[PDB]
């Protein structure tokens, strides 16, 4: 059976994954079993269960997208999880959530992320970046943005012991985390190997 | 001929020291104790008694010494069963392999340390059931009720290409290169998520694998279906027969080195070895 992490701020929707799946929570992907942990936000009850463990297959961190002040304290408690001592070779899950809600801000105008994010202003939209039908260019460059942000400090630290798996989550989220862990742990054969 | 005698023993004895040398990391090292390596030290422990127990028959069966026919066929089938155990281990290895990559969610609920004894177990008795099947009836059995004992005159060729060779060479064969390319694909899928370079370095780590195993067991059973299915053909000369003998024997030397040490934690494990050895002796 499957250990994971949950975390991540209040009004994060971290509840709301955890719902659609149904603080301790028990799932069946392709007839293997998980054991999901909620223990996040950074106010309290974080400290307290992570010391307790030890055997997480991986910890999924979720974001709001769409909380661009907030947003500058996800990105400090991403570092603290990446750099963390008893943490340090657990890979992390990346929902990136409301991105519908995102949508909505980004196309109204009124909160332009440069304000919160000034280098956002010389950002450009990745080549590799693969947007969907329909999905206005401005909308796919802020979105990829705060992804890039999240990034940029998992390749900080750039050990290779583990890694950071990004998704955009406005559906099938239990089919992720298990691709997800199922690559982590693939990679730990291949490691083992040096195939790497 | 001299030569092939004393070739053969060193291959023995670099057999030996090789293969204990890996046993030995996994006895000392508490990180190599885990299910993975049951594979490997089981594999190991063939090869080893190929270089002390199958060797030294090997040997025996190239002079054409005098004794009784059914005791050269158990002669012979002792050193079948014994490179056939070092060959199906070898497969376990890449079983193993195959599961871990394919289905790694369930490895540790699939590959429990028991299960891999009943896995090991069945190498074994795989190995006696085809090894020994000649001491049956099907072979083609100095004082009278003496014979010069060799092995082409006790093993019968259609048991050799009709069911060893297929059972023991080219389906394990087929398998692990059908497994290790799988492998190799899953690689290339991980690298693409995360240069060239580095998916050539793998392509050429896996072909090596197969390589190696298909270098080493190919020719002699290749000269053994010409043999059978050209009995008109003036027989392989028997310095060739020499040389694909030895490199079948050579598969017991290098399985140590592609699969051990190409595990990180075995090659630091034998720094400390060969290093503590030494500063032993020079207090
Ligand atoms: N549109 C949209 N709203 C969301 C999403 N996730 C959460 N919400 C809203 O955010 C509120 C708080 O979510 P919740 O899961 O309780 O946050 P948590 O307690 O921090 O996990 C709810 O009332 C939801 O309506 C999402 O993916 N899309
Ligand atoms: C399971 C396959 N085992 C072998 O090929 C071993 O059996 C012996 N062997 C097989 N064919 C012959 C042959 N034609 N002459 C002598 N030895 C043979 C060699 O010692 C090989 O190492
Ligand atoms: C969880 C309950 C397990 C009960 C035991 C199952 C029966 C098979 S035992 C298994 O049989 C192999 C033969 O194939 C031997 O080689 C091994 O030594 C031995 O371990
Ligand atoms: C596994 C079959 C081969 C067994 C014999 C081992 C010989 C390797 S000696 C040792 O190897 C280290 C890595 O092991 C290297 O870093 C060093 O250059 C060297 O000092």
């Amino acid at each position: 059976t499957h250990r994971l992490l949950l975390l991540g701020a209040d009004n994060s929707g971290k509840s709301t994954i955890v719902k659609q799946m149904r603080f301790e929570t028990k799932f069946q992907v392709d007839k293997v079993n998980f054991h999901m942990f909620d223990v996040g936000g950074q106010r309290d009850e974080r400290r307290k269960w992570i010391q307790c463990f030890n055997d997480v297959t991986a910890i999924i961190f979720v974001v709001d997208s769409s909380d661009y002040n907030r947003l500058q304290e996800a990105l400090n408690d991403f570092k603290s999880i990446w750099n963390n001592r008893w943490l340090r070779t657990i890979s992390v899950i990346l929902f990136l959530n409301k991105q519908d809600l995102l949508a909505e801000k980004v196309l109204a105008g009124k909160s332009k992320i440069e304000d919160y994010f000034p280098e956002f202003a010389r950002y450009t939209t990745p080549e590799d970046a693969t947007p969907e039908p329909g999905e206005d260019p401005r909308v796919t460059r802020a979105k990829y943005f705060i992804r890039d942000e999240f990034l940029r400090i998992s390749t900080a630290s750039g050990d290779g012991r583990h890694y950071c798996y990004p998704h955009f989550t406005c559906t099938e989220n239990a089919r992720r985390i298990f691709n997800d862990c199922r690559d982590i742990i693939q990679r730990m054969h291949l490691r083992q190997y040096e195939l790497l | 001929s001299s030569v092939y005698i004393t070739v053969e023993l060193a291959i023995a004895v670099l057999a030996i020291l090789g293969n204990v040398l890996v046993c030995w990391a996994v006895w000392l090292n508490s990180n190599l104790q885990n299910v993975t390596n049951y594979f490997v030290v089981s594999l190991a422990a063939a090869d080893i008694a190929v270089g002390v127990l199958a060797i030294p028959f090997a040997i025996t069966i190239s002079t054409g010494f005098c004794a009784a026919c059914h005791g050269c066929l158990f002669i012979a089938c002792f050193v079948l069963v014994l490179t056939q155990s070092s060959i199906f281990s070898l497969l376990a290895i890449a079983i193993d392999r195959y599961i871990a990559i394919r289905i790694p969610l369930r490895y540790n609920g699939l590959v429990t340390g028991t299960r891999a004894k009943g896995i090991i177990a069945i190498c074994w008795v795989l190995s006696f059931a085809i090894g020994l099947t000649p001491m049956l009836g099907w072979n083609n059995c100095c004082g009278e009720g003496q014979v010069a004992c060799l092995f082409e005159d006790v093993v019968p060729m259609n048991y050799m290409v009709y069911f060893n060779f297929f059972a023991c060479v080219l389906v394990p064969l087929l398998l692990m290169l059908g497994v290790y390319l799988r492998i190799f694909l899953a690689a290339r899928r991980q690298l693409k998520q995360m240069t060239l370079q580095k998916e050539v370095h793998a392509a050429k780590s896996l072909a090596i694998i197969v390589g190696l195993f298909a270098l080493c067991w190919l020719p002699l059973h290749i000269i053994n279906c010409f043999t059978f299915f050209c009995p008109d053909c003036s027989h392989a000369p028997l310095w060739l027969m020499y040389l694909a003998i030895v490199l079948s024997h050579t598969n017991s030397v290098v399985n140590p080195f592609i699969y051990a040490y190409r595990i990180r934690e075995f090659r630091q494990t034998f720094r400390k070895i060969i290093r503590s050895h030494v500063l032993e002796n020079l207090y």
